[PDB]
């Protein structure tokens, strides 16, 4: 229940602190809501005036996010181009081998 | 075998006896009638002719049941000696005018059933005599117009339908001398004009069906109508409801006019109305002032939509103390006055107005409001204790409106939430400040999976 | 099933002859729909142009009834007034026992 | 094997993650690893770094100062961190960029600036940051876009300024941000656009301008090729002109709710061949059917609250792939055939006019699950009306003129709904409908006869 301004027992955190990002950590049987400065792996931390919370990165091949159509790091064997993520680095520019780019 | 071949039959309270020879396929008579029969049944036969009749000597004989055969005419004799008769029933034969004599001078009828024929014609003086007639059936015939002159006669009737019939007038005075009666049918005639004095005479009428028909035009000959209960003229082309219309009508509890395009309501309309328990009004367009309801306190249920009506009086709810039901959605609402002196309100219908925010005191003190919509409006803020005095609140709709955030106190109670098409509302919200939810309708599916749900959530 | 235009089994009638009222039995456990002349006693008749229908009377203390709101026979110890079914005859008209009227 | 109370972890067989958050930590740690590959210092007490053990670090490629104490940043801060890729100095006091510490930090590609209380740009604080793509410049303070500093990085692909309080944006402003993919504006106060506000953003994907005060349509998107995404809901524009999207052509997201639209040009949403959804709610100023030429990929159209009193008789060839039509709420009389339409899954016609269904109108909509004409004026209904509509799960003819009611072809219904029909006293029975689970009648007695006296009212 850190950076939490509204906490609970078997819920973990409800409301964060104003510039804090809101994420549902799930173990399973039950899911504790969380407080971070930035978003886990997979995840990116989305604003707004009210709250701010981390959503699931919404990209095929994709591991990270900087939002939900910008990739930031491709799944592997993945060639990033655009924040898209491609099998093949499509004609026009060659592919990284040493970079896993465009 | 003191009872006819075929037949059945049992005593009655007095130990007369009741004959039952109805669907026997008799196209005549039975023979060894008992002098003592009180009830005879005849219906569903195939009887055509009652000129070989043993009725004469049924002189206790109270009731006759001849529905269902195939009688095209009754002689002037037919009902000789039955100077008991209270009750003939012809319903469902193939009369085509009613007959010109046999029915005149049965002096102890009080009902005669002459539905379902083809009757298109009655006789000046067919019911001649009648000085006992209270109930008369004409419903389902070929009427084209009042028999005006037949019911002369009539002061002691009382109930009367002339319903599924083809009427397209009624003319001054038609009813002019049933002042005993106290119900009249019209519905389903075709009926587009009405005389200005076409019901004087009916001093004792309590209930008044004009339901379908053709009336382009408001009953104004209703006003004579003193003791007047129950009204119905919905179901016809009525435009509008002119002020002072019921205005001779203080005791009507019941005044039914939906399906028709009232566009208008007079500022009067439906004031001094003491007794009336129901309005509805539903897509009254060229309406834009709430009615004024002095006088009439009683209304459990108001209804008034599809208008154009902008602003309630502050003062609205002390004309409407035994509201239980109210009713205004689609219509151009923006500032909502308090509602807490409606004490008895249940249940509350605010939908597609314009309505932009919801203050502390709108819905305070209302103990038995169980459902309150307000979908579809402009709302951005709730005042956080606006809900706060709803112990009863069960059902709560906020869909479609522009809320950034949502007020908890008071509502632990709820089963139903809607929140869909608020798009800022982004904030959680957990599911103990509402332990009962069993339907909630949220703006994203993260906030249904945040309150333990991915009962039922949306999306 | 008699007077009617159609006849399930398991079932009673389900749309009568066009002159003919519509009435709901209950047997029990089964429901089954009847077309009569007139309606049972405690009921009276309802005609539309595609439904004629036996509706039950409810006007306290009656025993039978021309419409939804006129009795044309009170129970047993009560007088019969206007279609309205009494205990005392109002004042303005006595009793009249012969009858059970006013 | 690690500073003393901090927690590491391997990256790799040789590199080290060191996590040093939420210690309290007034000062940074003294031992760290030359193996150091990513430095977690947030949640922590520093207000700055001046005796730092960081330029030995080489390798160090991820350094998160996130919610700190951070007011200033010193010139050499960084130096020495020559692999350096991500740096996080969100939720911290700076109150303007660091004039000097973030130039020439060469190999760095994401920059986080977000949630301080920025409310200045100093013309070259990114001088050097060739290799930048992203940057969050997200809740701060800023007054205007810093059109200086945004000349020094064409490297960048991903922007947000969003939650700010701009109120302008000037012609060029962004002029020099050629690989810019997403751009995000939102909850700022724009107000005004210059007409070449956007040239220069060739390869702009997706732009949002949502929750902003624009009284306009932005015209200046025209330039925007390759947009995909656009947003600018919740705003106060009234009209989408002609040929608004002419420049647009592969957008396949338009996003305008929340704002008080009123007129849309005929041509306005031609040509839109990618186009998956077009709503508008309460439009209602709007008496014709816009045309949608060339824009054959609509999955759901939602145009409800207007004026419209009829369809073309053909619309439906410009709806191949249509799956959820709505157009509640207006003042259709007159029903076209939905039949080309053949991809239905919901229609929604509910509060209109309609006072006829002919045996034309929905024939052969195999998908449909479920149709809504409640609120109309519907007095007849053709019987073979509904008798190609295999799919049909729901009902609702609430409210209507009915007198009768088709049986062909509603044997699958769970969902009929007749209450508001005073006129349709006939019985309906639980033979033809047996797949009901909820029903509304027009009267309690035909319920009865249904045999409820599985959900039927009243
Ligand atoms: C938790 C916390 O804020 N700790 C300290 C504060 O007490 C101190 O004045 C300052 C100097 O190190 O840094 C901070
Ligand atoms: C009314 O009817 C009664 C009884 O038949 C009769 O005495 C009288 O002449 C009639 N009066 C009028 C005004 O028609
Ligand atoms: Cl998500
Ligand atoms: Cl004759
Ligand atoms: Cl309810
Ligand atoms: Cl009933
Ligand atoms: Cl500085
Ligand atoms: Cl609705």
């Amino acid at each position: 229940c850190k950076g939490c301004l509204s906490c609970s027992k078997d819920n973990g955190c409800s409301r964060c602190q104003q510039k804090l990002f809101f994420f549902l950590r799930r173990e399973g049987m039950r899911q504790y809501g969380e407080c971070l400065h930035s978003c886990p792996s997979g995840y990116y931390g989305h604003r707004a005036p009210d709250m701010n919370r981390c959503a699931r990165c919404r990209i095929e091949n994709c591991d990270s996010c900087f939002s939900k159509d910008f990739c930031t790091k491709c799944k592997v064997g993945f060639y990033l181009h655009r924040g898209r993520c491609f099998d093949e680095c499509p004609d026009g520019f060659a592919p990284l081998d040493e970079t896993m780019e465009c | 075998r003191g009872c006819p071949t075929h037949c059945h039959c049992e005593p009655d309270g007095r130990m007369l006896l009741r004959v039952d020879c109805s669907d026997l396929g008799l196209s005549e008579l039975p023979s060894n009638l008992s002098v003592f029969t009180s009830y005879l049944d005849l219906s569903m036969n195939n009887i055509s002719q009652l000129l070989p009749n043993p009725l004469p000597s049924l002189r206790f004989l109270e009731e006759l049941r001849l529905a269902g055969n195939a009688l095209t005419y009754i002689p002037k004799g037919a009902f000789t000696g039955l100077y008991s008769l209270k009750v003939l029933m012809l319903q469902n034969n193939q009369l085509r005018h009613v007959p010109t004599e046999a029915l005149q001078n049965l002096r102890s009828l009080q009902s005669l059933r002459l539905d379902a024929n083809h009757i298109s014609y009655v006789p000046p003086s067919c019911f001649s005599g009648l000085h006992s007639l209270r109930h008369l059936w004409l419903d389902d015939n070929a009427l084209t117009e009042i028999p005006v002159q037949a019911f002369r006669s009539l002061s002691a009737l009382q109930a009367m339908t002339l319903a599924l019939n083809k009427i397209h007038h009624i003319p001054d005075y038609a009813f002019g001398n049933l002042s005993s009666l106290v119900v009249l049918h019209l519905h389903n005639n075709r009926i587009h004009s009405l005389g200005k004095k076409c019901f004087d005479g009916l001093h004792s009428l309590e209930t008044l069906d004009l339901n379908y028909n053709n009336l382009d035009e408001f009953p104004t000959a209703i006003r004579t109508l003193s003791n007047l209960k129950e009204l119905g003229f919905h179901s016809n082309n009525i435009r509008s409801i002119p002020e002072k219309a019921f205005v001779g009508n203080p005791s009507l509890i019941t005044i039914h006019f939906y399906d028709n395009p009232i566009q208008f309501v007079g500022r009067s309309a439906f004031q001094h109305l003491p007794e009336l328990r129901t309005l509805t009004l539903n897509g009254a367009s060229q309406i834009t002032e709430f009615p004024d309801l002095t006088g009439t306190a009683n209304l459990e249920s108001l209804t008034l939509t599809g208008a154009q009506i902008s602003s309630l009086p502050q003062t609205v709810c002390n004309q409407l103390p035994n509201l239980q039901v109210l009713d205004l959605s689609y219509n151009l609402l923006e500032d909502l006055p308090s509602f807490s002196v409606c004490q008895k309100l249940q249940k509350i219908d605010l939908r597609h107005n314009e309505i932009y925010e919801i203050k502390v005191d709108t819905f305070q003190q209302l103990l038995s409001l169980r459902s309150l919509n307000l979908a579809w409006n402009k709302i951005a803020i709730i005042h956080p204790n606006a809900f706060s005095t709803l112990p009863s609140l069960i059902k709560l709709d906020l869909s479609s409106n522009l809320l950034s955030s949502f007020p908890i106190t008071g509502l632990h109670g709820l089963t139903h939430l809607k929140l869909t098409g608020n798009h800022a509302l982004q904030s959680l919200i957990s599911s103990e400040n509402f332990p009962e939810l069993k339907v909630i309708e949220m703006p994203y599916a993260y906030q249904c999976c945040a309150f333990g749900v991915c009962v039922q959530c949306s999306p």
